[PDB]
This record gives structure tokens, sequence and C-alpha cells, in this order.
């Protein structure tokens, strides 16, 4: 009925572009609850240093969500965060290196594992799709036709995409191809704070369907992975061109999902989802039948002290929302 | 001797305009472009017979350019030295500071180098610009920041119109203020500020001007800035040059907020029935009343006061008139600086346009005074900009630019730093 | 230099932006024909922002009419500056849209929006560098409520950096001229709530209080709320077409009263407004000049502003005039009256002055109010769709286009957000 959204922390080693230029790791753990920043506690479910794997990190936050999300509610995963925060390599990750591997094929990989060891008797429909944003349209990254989608309300007024390519899925391999094509799809930028900069925000929607036969028993279930990009700095970025369009909405979704967070904090009477499309999004999300977790990725530098404070006191807000499960 | 005097916004473009013919009038230079070395300093002498000042008005809207084109003071400015822009600031800090500034600084950069290498005895530039707009703020930031980091020793001279505690002509003043403040504060070596409402009593209550307007308000600034840069003009008994406002006045290289006055200011009429003498103006600019911004002297102390006379006056009088101020207890000076008084004066004495509002007087004096009453303005600055940040009101426009709220957080502590330094050094 | 396109849809939508055409060349100084002849060299001095340089010094306008019937393009053109207007320009269909949504955006929308983006392509191409794409429309009726918003939707794809102004008339319960009004109004609201930027919400029965109470003209028709219309249409525009001791464009009121993306359904006002008898009686000064922008009769719309709170308000004046002047009689405004202005923000004011006023007045001023008033007059007409709708009352016409009953559902919500979305603030 009431349930907290679930948040966790997570700070990356120093990079190649950090370590050179000297920057200190201020990030100091006290357990795993509680995070000290320049003598600042701040307390989150679970808090992941440097050195924790891949794996480590999964089943510390998405094991159990794999049986909410299959038992009948709503799942969504998504991440925030700065510029070279790591929220790539924590969600996508080397999707050949069976340890490098981020979030999402593990995701499916459990679930696969999952219906293989349920009984034969309830029947699964798996259907995966694709997009991402960019000036401030939706493009599906399965079918390069496609400029600009819309999002259409439900007959319970829950908002969903339309228009998608909706690509029913059987198998793993699959559904590993299609997102290798997704991320080959992927545009993507070479700045000076990151090489790889995931310049959008990427979502990937799975509607998994289920029925027992003998029980005449149905449920749905829309699991959403939602890799955001970080709040780029100008002048750390250096940014000049289409770096700043693409800038120009990253920062608008990002300040629409901050205004969202506020205001579900200070419980506002509207809560105004309708900021943009990436807010609606996750309105069954935030205000739904979903059980969210939400990941924010601190750099343990000096440089970006700044943001790592701007970022620890936005999930300090985001902890206290309760969603109407 | 020279010093390059640069114009960004409709402020300071407007000042500009109106305190050139001031300059022009004060050198005896017509419209026209023809009549040695007091107007070197401001303009320059090409082949024979011509002048050209050396300055730059700089706007990215064009509403102001053309109409400065076609004014009456055509043949006296270069035709190239006025650059136009293409698209409106409208406010917005990010806007005039990342969009449209990339496209027109690598021209003006360009065009101030290449008119300072000819100059050889420049002492450094002023800018005028107000941070209660967008244009004034995101451009003069943009050009602040890299003429720093270029030339940095250089002094540069700050000239800032700031808003009203109860009056504001925008809305989202508060925020390009804190915004711009935030890079303002390390690369500014003096910023003088002037307030709207000030000024308005200041025309209002003693040179009895009902219905003024903003060329009548300019007109005391373009007093005021030419005034302070009379002594390096002019021969005086005693000189000071453009460094004494760096080293005399900022005692800590980031605690460079003065506040500005002047006087005598009387309408024609009342000049003839007002003496003149220099106890009534020293009096008179130590008037709270008196300034040019809306703080109180007499909740804070003055750390620093430069004194700065036009006109036939002796040093006897102001020695004494300073001695009786020191002896009045009335004001309050801070003990980390007993000897915080710098006199000076220059021969040459305050002209008057025709047919302008302000009245011939044989005397006249800018205070320049170094105060920590700046802080309670920069308080409720502060204050009125958080009601708007909790509620996360008007950032749409600043977030769809390509900024975010780590800054707008940046400014907001660098604003309780100022605050905390300013508590700091008045204890 | 900061070129405006200019897009006219609908029977109403020519109509006032005709005699927009009209009075700004009656200021400008143009002849019908298209010739110049005016006194002042400021008016020449940014003819281009509108107006086209031709042959034989004449100057045609930067105007686009799309009219899905051919009479409101035979009533424009025999109009008394039908004839400057581009004959090119003059695109339009057969059939009418019979005040139907479905029409004007899935059927005929479709054949003559092709039609029309070339058009505003090559008028776009004409120009420097486009400002921004002001339109007028109304929410009753098919035509405009279509044709318009698929317009608007196209040209943000296309221009997503651009600004996209629109001066919409929506309806009454008091005044209401068409059966379909609330749904069109229901189905229109949709779009422009997410795709144009700023919005002058109108109101008919708003202009003819005015009309009865400070015009008090006795046989008040069409053409007198064209003009009312015009002057702030032209008030609006005033800033980049003349110069001003400060200057305040499209894009500069845009992020003065524009503190949210979806709250940017404004009030416009205009004044002076009086009878040719009582103007002897009336002191034209800047203190009853203000008094009259806030008074809550003088404005464009039926809410009562007292009854809300206002979140945001522009004035923009005309004529030689004091700034302290300006200044205190704002100060004093926003003062006395601080409960119907929002404590979240210190200063709810944006101000703004241009040195040439109109012909015939030696000052006069426009207001731009952004309050929570409007929010009755949303409710109302949502209210009146609701009731309509529940049964599922004329949608019969809709279904045979292809519109589905979902697309009603989801303006229907968006109708509850943005309601509740002007409320929260309140
Ligand atoms: N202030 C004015 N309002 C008008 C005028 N003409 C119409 N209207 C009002 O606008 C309402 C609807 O606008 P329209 O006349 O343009 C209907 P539209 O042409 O868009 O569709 P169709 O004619 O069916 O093709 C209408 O019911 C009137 O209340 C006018 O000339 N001036
Ligand atoms: N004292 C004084 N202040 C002025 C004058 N003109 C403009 N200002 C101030 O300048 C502020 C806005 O500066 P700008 O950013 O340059 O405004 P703008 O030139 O219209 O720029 P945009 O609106 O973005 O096109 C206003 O709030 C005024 O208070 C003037 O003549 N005298
Ligand atoms: N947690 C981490 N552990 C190890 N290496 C990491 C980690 N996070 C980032 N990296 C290194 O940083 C490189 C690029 O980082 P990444 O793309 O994940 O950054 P980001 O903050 O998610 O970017 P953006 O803001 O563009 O979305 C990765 O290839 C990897 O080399």
């Amino acid at each position: 009925a009431e349930c907290n959204i679930k948040v966790m922390c997570r700070f990356r080693p120093l990079n190649e572009s950090e370590v050179n230029r000297g920057d200190k790791y201020i990030a100091k753990f006290q357990g795993e609850d509680t995070v000290v920043i320049a003598s600042k506690p701040y307390a989150f479910d679970r808090v992941f240093q440097s050195s924790t794997s891949q794996e480590q990190v999964y089943n510390d936050c998405a094991k159990k969500i794999v049986k909410d999300v299959l038992e009948g509610y709503n799942g969504t995963i998504f991440a925030y965060g700065q510029t070279s925060s790591g929220k790539t390599h924590t969600m996508e990750g080397k999707l050949h290196d069976p340890e490098g591997m981020g979030i999402i094929p593990r995701i499916v990989q459990d679930i696969f594992n999952y219906i293989y060891s349920m009984d034969e008797n309830l029947e699964f429909h798996i259907k995966v799709s694709y997009f991402e944003i960019y000036l401030d349209k939706i493009r599906d990254l399965l079918d390069v036709s496609k400029t600009n989608l819309s999002v259409h309300e439900d007959k319970n007024r829950v908002p969903y995409v339309k228009g998608c390519t909706e690509r029913f899925v059987c198998s793993p391999d699959e559904v590993m191809d299609t997102i290798d094509e997704g991320k080959s799809n992927r545009h993507v930028a070479v700045t000076n704070m990151n090489e790889h900069s995931s310049r959008s925000h990427s979502i990937f929607l799975i509607n998994v369907k289920q029925e027992n036969t003998q029980t005449e028993q149905k449920l749905s279930g829309k699991l959403y992975l939602v890799d955001l990009a970080g709040s780029a700095k100008v002048s750390k970025t250096g940014a000049e061109g289409a770096v700043l369009d693409e800038a120009k909405n990253i920062n608008k979704s990002l300040s629409a999902l901050g205004n969202v967070i506020s205001a579900l904090a200070e419980g506002s009477t509207y809560v105004p989802y309708r900021d943009s499309k990436m807010t609606r999004i996750l309105q069954d999300s935030l205000g739904g039948n979903c059980r969210t977790t939400i990941v924010i990725c601190c750099s343990p530098s000096s440089y970006n002290e700044s943001e790592t404070k701007s970022t620890l006191l936005f999930g300090q807000r985001a902890k206290t929302i309760k969603n109407t499960v | 001797r020279e010093c390059i005097s640069i114009h960004v916004g409709q402020a300071g473009v407007q000042i500009g305009n109106a305190c050139w013919e001031l300059y022009c009038l004060e050198h005896g230079i017509q419209p026209d472009g023809q009549m040695d070395d007091s107007f070197n300093t401001f303009f320059s002498e090409t082949g024979a017979g011509k002048h050209v000042p050396r300055a730059v008005f700089v706007d990215l809207e064009p509403t102001v350019i053309d109409e400065v084109r076609t004014g009456t003071y055509r043949q006296l400015f270069h035709p190239e030295q006025l650059i136009t822009g293409k698209e409106d600031a409208a406010n917005n800090y990010a806007r005039g500071h990342y969009t449209i500034g990339k496209e027109i600084i690598d021209l003006v950069l360009d065009r101030i180098r290449k008119l300072a290498d000819q100059c050889t005895g420049l002492q450094g530039f002023l800018v005028f610009h107000s941070f209660g707009g967008g244009t004034g703020s995101g451009f003069t930031s943009l050009l602040m920041e890299r003429l720093s980091v270029d030339y940095g020793k250089k002094s540069k001279l700050e000239f800032s119109i700031y808003p009203a505690p109860q009056v504001s002509t925008a809305v989202v003043e508060p925020y390009n203020s804190i915004l711009t403040t935030h890079t303002t504060l390390e690369h500014s070596d003096c910023a003088f500020m002037v307030d709207n409402e000030a000024i308005y009593d200041i025309c209002r209550r003693n040179l009895d001007i009902e219905r003024p307007t903003y060329t009548n308000l300019n007109r005391l600034i373009s007093q005021i800035v030419s005034s302070i840069t009379a002594s390096l003009r002019f021969d005086g008994a005693l000189n000071v040059d453009l460094t004494e406002f760096q080293t005399n006045l900022v005692p800590y290289p980031r605690i460079h907020f003065p506040l500005a006055t002047y006087a005598p200011v009387i309408s024609a009429e009342k000049a003839y029935h007002e003496q003149l003498t220099v106890a009534e103006i020293t009096n008179a600019c130590f008037e709270p009343a008196n300034q040019m911004v809306k703080c109180d002297p007499r909740h804070g102390k003055y750390m620093a006061c430069c004194l700065l006379y036009r006109g036939d006056v002796v040093p006897k009088d102001v020695n004494a008139a300073i001695a009786t101020i020191k002896t009045k207890r009335t004001i309050q000076f801070v003990d980390w600086c007993p000897t915080g008084f710098k006199v000076g004066i220059n021969y040459q004495p305050p002209t008057v346009v025709p047919g302008g509002d302000l009245a011939k007087v044989q005397r006249a004096v800018c205070m320049l005074s170094n105060t920590t009453a700046i802080a309670e303005a920069w308080a409720r600055l502060d204050h009125k900009f958080d009601l708007m940040y909790a509620k996360r009101a008007f950032v749409h426009w600043y977030v769809g630019e390509g900024m975010e709220e780590g800054e707008f957080s940046e400014a907001r502590e660098d604003m309780a730093a100022l605050e905390k330094d300013y508590e700091e050094v008045g204890a | 230099m900061r070129e405006i396109v200019h897009i006219q849809a609908g029977q109403c939508g020519n109509q006032i932006g005709a005699k927009f055409w009209e009075v700004i060349s009656d200021e400008h100084g143009i002849d019908p024909t298209g010739s110049y002849h005016g006194d002042s060299d400021l008016q020449l001095e940014r003819i281009n922002v509108y107006y086209n340089e031709a042959a034989g010094n004449k100057y045609v306008p930067r105007a686009i009419l799309v009219d899905l019937e051919p009479g409101t393009m035979d009533s424009v053109r025999s109009g008394p500056f039908g004839q400057i207007f581009r004959p090119d320009n003059f695109v339009f269909g057969q059939s009418g849209a019979g005040n139907n949504w479905a029409k004007g955006h899935y059927t005929e929308g479709a054949e003559l929006v092709d039609s029309v983006l070339d058009v505003v392509r090559k008028e776009s191409e004409s120009c420097d560098c486009l400002q921004g794409f002001q339109l007028t429309h109304s929410l009753g009726g098919g035509t405009g409520s279509g044709m318009g918003t698929l317009l608007i939707s196209k040209i943000r794809e296309e221009y997503p950096d651009r600004i996209m102004n629109t001066f919409s008339v929506m309806p009454s319960p008091k005044v209401s001229d068409t059966v379909v009004e609330p749904y069109n109004a229901t189905l229109s609201v949709h779009q422009l709530v997410e795709n144009t930027d700023e919005t002058y919400s109108i109101d008919n029965e708003a202009l003819y209080d005015i009309c009865f109470r400070t015009l008090k003209l006795t046989t008040p028709t069409y053409g007198d709320l064209n003009h009312l219309v015009s002057a702030t249409m032209s008030g609006v525009t005033t800033c980049l077409r003349f110069p001003g001791q400060l200057n305040a464009d499209l894009r500069k009121l845009a992020v003065n009263m524009v503190p949210f993306p979806r709250l940017h359904f404004f009030m416009p006002g205009f004044a002076p407004l009086t009878s040719r008898g009582s103007q002897q009686y009336r002191a034209l000064t800047v203190p009853e000049l203000t008094q009259q922008m806030f008074d809550s009769k003088n404005m464009m719309a039926a809410c009562d502003p007292r009854h809300g709170r206002y979140l945001t308000v522009a004035a923009i004046f005309r004529g030689r005039m004091s700034m302290k002047e300006v200044d205190e009689q704002m100060l004093n405004v926003q003062n006395k009256n601080s409960s119907y202005f929002v404590e979240w923000i210190p200063n709810n004011v944006k101000t703004a002055v241009c040195d040439i006023p109109p012909r015939g007045l030696k000052m006069s001023a426009t207001f731009i109010g952004n309050s929570t008033a409007i929010q009755e007059l949303f409710k109302r007409i949502s209210e009146q769709f609701t009731a309509m709708f529940r049964r599922k009352a004329f949608l019969h016409w809709y279904t045979g286009e292809g519109m589905d009953e979902m697309e009603f559902t989801e303006a229907e919500s968006n109708m509850n957000d943005l309601v509740s979305e002007y409320q929260q603030y309140q």
C-alpha cells in the first residue's frame, strides 16, 4: 500500500583525466548506511565504494526488484548524477564481458532464468522497446524512419508511448542483439570530460505479460530502465556547437525531474509531472503502483565537489518521497 | 596616459551617448569632429585636425546601435566601432553569455586588441554595464573573464546599475545579479554600483526635477565618471591617477565594492542663492540620503574614503573640512584604518551642458567611499533571491539555455561567503 | 534584423490580422497600394521588420493568409487594404470545416499543410533572421482550431528554437456562437499548451463589456473589436518596431512573463479607451493611465483578477513620459494591492517604454498579465466539455475522420492538469 522509494549511492574510481590533474579522493565511508563528505553526513539505503564490482552492485540494487516486478507491481530503475559519474558504466557496461556488463543485460538474464525455473503452465509474453530524447523529440532507436513519437493516456490515465516498434521477444539472444543495435544507433559525442559521453536520456521499456492457464489469472508489468545524461558544466566541459543544443535538452529534462522531486518532497498539491515528457513518462513510476529504485553516482574528486553535494542533497530530497503502491 | 571606455547594454550605451557629449564639450570638440595633451587621454589625433574617441559600444540587439548611428553624434564616432549583434539577450545571463556572445566576442577581442596596440600609455579600462539586466550581465562577464585571463594586471573600473529595494524594472534581476557577481568577485578590481531610486531622489529633493528622465539621470553620472578622470585629463595641484583607485581603496583583493556620491547638485535659480564653499559640500557628500545607493551608512562604518575636488579650491580649507568631519561623531570610521581620507584637487572646474539641468558651480567634489553598508543590500538581494529559488521560479529559461542548478548553488554559497567576509571585516 | 513572420487562420483570425496590418500601416505611413508616404525617418528605419522592399518604392507585407473557404479571402481582398497583400500568399481550399476540429486537423489540414509549409519556408528564407512566428486563431469553430494548431505543431517541429506567439480568441458561457465550441476549445488547448511559447487569451464578452463600459458606443460591430485587439497587438510589437529608452522584445517580455513553460496564457490589455465626447474631461497623465491599466473591468478577459493572484504582469508604454513617475506608479500599484500579488516573487512587474506613440494620442500603454484568474475561464469550459462528453454527445461526426474518444479523454486530462497547475501557485 505504501513503500519508500529506494535510494542507492555509488562512488567510482578516479579517472585518468582526474588523477593526472591531482584530484584528492575526498569520499569517506562510515559503514553502509551513511557517507560523510567534508563533515556532512548523508544517509541512504546502501553506499557503494569504488572497489564494488558490477555483480555486487546489481545483487544489492535490483535482485529483489525482479521479484517485485514479476509479482505484479511495476519496476523503474534509473540513474542520476553529474558528468563523468559512471552512469553508463553502471547501467550499460561492457555487454560482451560477463564481468563488466551493466544492469540491463543482467536483468534480462535473471528474468529468463526465473522463467526457466518456473513451471511451464505460466505462459509469458515479453515485448521490448528502446528510444531516447533529442531536440525535445522522442527518437525510437530500433527504427531510423521515425523522428518524433507521442505519449498517450491508457484506460486508467497512465501515460505511455505510442508508435514505437514493440518487438515481441522469446529468447535472450535476440534481446541482446536488439540492445546492441540500439546502442550502435545511439548518438554519442567526444568531449573533454568524457569520450563516450551519453548526450541523451535512453529509455528501455520491457512489457511483460503473463497468464496462468489453470487459475486463469492475468498480470502485466512495465519494467523501465532509464539511463539519464549528467548535468554538464559548461566551464568544465568547454561545450560549443551542437553539444550546447544537446545540453539544452539534457538540462531541461534534469531540471524538470528535479522540480518533480522537489514538489514530491515538499508535498505540493499539483506535483507538476507535465513540465517535460521525461517527467510525464515517470508518472506511474513516481506516483503510481511502482516500486521505484534510483541510483545516484558521485565523483570522489575535489574538483566536482559542488555537483557532488548537489547530487547528495537531491538524493536526500528524493529519499523521503512515498509512492501510492 | 590613456584609458579606453567600453560600454555594454542599453544602460551602458545610453550612458556613453549622454557622457561623450559632455566630454566633447569639455574638450571643445564640436559634434562634426573638429574644433594639446588634455584631450589625448580619451581622444586620439587622426592625421591632421580630426579626433576619434577610445571607446566601443557593444550590444546584442541593434535597436540601440542603429539609433546611435542615425542620431546627431554621427560624424564624431567611428562608423566601425559601434558593434551590433543579431539576437536579443532577453534578460537572460546564459543567453547573453553563451549563445549570442560567442559569435561576436571573436571580433570584439581583436578590435580592442588592435586599437590598444597603437596606444602606448594605456593605464587601464573602464566598462559601463548593468547587472540588473541580461546583456550587461552576460556579455560583461563573458568579456571580462577572457580579458582578465589575457591581460590580468591591467586595471578595470566597473560601473553598474543595481535595482532598488521596493522598485525593480525587470523580474529576473536577482538571478542575473547573483549569477554574474560570482564571476565579478574575482576579476573586477573595483566596481561602483548605482541605485535607480537614489538617483531619482537626488534630483527630486535637491535639483527640483519633479518629472525627470534617464537623460537627466545619466548627466550627473557622466559628470561623476568625467570628474574621477579629470585629474588625469587636466593638471592639478595634487594629481591622482587611475592606479590610486586600485591601491588605496581596495584594502583586500575581494572587498572592492565602494559606494559613490557627488556634490553640489543644484538648479540654476537656486545656485545664485546658495553659496559654494567646501564645508557644505563636504557635509552633504557624507549625508546618508545624498548617496547614489539606498543604503544606510549609519548602520555600518566607512573603511576608506577618497575625495576628489574640482575647481579653484585651496588645500587648507579642505584639510579643515576633513578635520571637522573626523571630529564629527555622527559618522563612524573603522579602527583598521584611522587615516581613511585621500584628498585630491584639480584646477579645471566643472562644465555645464547648454540647456542642461545642472547649473554653473565654481567648485565641486566626487566622493567614492568604501564602506560595509553594501552588505545589507547584498543580504537583501540574497533574501529575495532565495524566495524565488525555493519555488524554482524562472529556472526553465536558464536550464533551457545550457546551465543547471549547480552554478545557481555556487552563486548562492558565494554570496553567503561574501556576507561572511563583510561581517567578519566589519567587526 | 529580427524579422517577424505573420500567419493568419480562420475568419476572426484573418479579420483581426487584416485590421492589425491596416493600423500598423497607418502608423508607418504606408499607402493602401503599398507606397511609403511617411514623415518620420523612424517609420522607415524598421519597416523591414514586417514589410519586404519591392520595386518602385513599394512595400509588400510578410503576411500569410490561409482559409478553408474562398469567402474570407474574397472579403479581405475587397477590404480597404486587401490589395497590399501578396497574391501568392492567398492559399485556400474549397470545402469548409463545418465547425469540426477533426476535419480541420486531419482531412483538409493534411491537404493544405503541405501547400502552406513551403510558402512559410520561402518567407522565412527571404528575411535575414526570423525572430518568431506570430499567429491569430480561434478556439471556437473547426477551421482555426484544427488548421492553426496543426500549422503551429509543424512549425514547432521545423524551428524548435524560435518563439511561437499566438493571439487566441476563446469562447465564453454568456456568448457562445457555436454548438461544438467547448469540444473545439478542449481539443485546441491540448495542442496550444504543449507547443506554443506565448499565448494571449482573448474573450469576446470582455471586449463587449469594454465597449459598453468605457467606449459607450451605440452600435458596436466586429470592426470596433478588431481595432481594440489590434491596439494591443501593436503595443506588444512596438518595442522592436521603434527605438525606446528601455526596449523589450518578444523574447524579453516572454522571459519575464513565462515563469514556467505551461503557465504562458496571458491576459492582454490596452488603454486609454474613452469616448470621443468624454476625451476633453479626462487627463491623460500616467497615473490616470496606470489605474486604467490595472482596473478590473479594463482587461480583455472575462475573469475577475481580484478573485485570484497575479503571477507576473508587464506594462509596455508608448510616448514621452517620466521614468520616475512610471516607477513610483508601479511601486504603489504593487504595494497597495499586495494581497493580489503572489508573495513568493519580490517584483511581479515588468516595464518597457517606446518613444513614438500612436498617431492621435500623446501617451498610451499595453498590459500583459499572467494570473491565476484564467483558471475560472478554463474550468467553466472544462465542465461544459465534460457535461457534453459524459454521454458521448457530438462525436459521431468526429469518429468519421478516424478520431477516437481516447483523444478526448487525453484532452480532458490535460485540461484538468492545466487548471490544477494554475491552482497550485494561487
Ligand atoms: N472579435 C471578433 N470575433 C469574431 C469575428 N468573427 C467571428 N468571431 C467570433 O469567433 C468565433 C469562431 O471564430 P470563426 O468565425 O473564425 C469560425 P472558423 O472560421 O474558424 O470555422 P469555419 O468558418 O466553420 O470554417 C465566432 O463564433 C465569433 O464569436 C470577428 O470578426 N471579430
Ligand atoms: N540608470 C539607468 N538604468 C538603465 C537605463 N537604461 C536601462 N537601464 C537599466 O538596465 C536594465 C536592463 O539592462 P539590459 O540587459 O541592457 O536591457 P536591454 O538592453 O533591453 O536587453 P534586452 O531586454 O535583453 O534586449 C534595466 O533594468 C534598467 O534598470 C538608463 O538609461 N539609466
Ligand atoms: N564505476 C566505474 N568503475 C570503473 N570505471 C568507471 C566507472 N564509471 C566510469 N568509469 C570509466 O569511465 C568511462 C566513461 O564513463 P561513463 O560513460 O560511464 O560516464 P558517465 O558519467 O555515465 O557519462 P555521461 O554523463 O556522458 O552519461 C568508462 O568507460 C570507464 O572507463
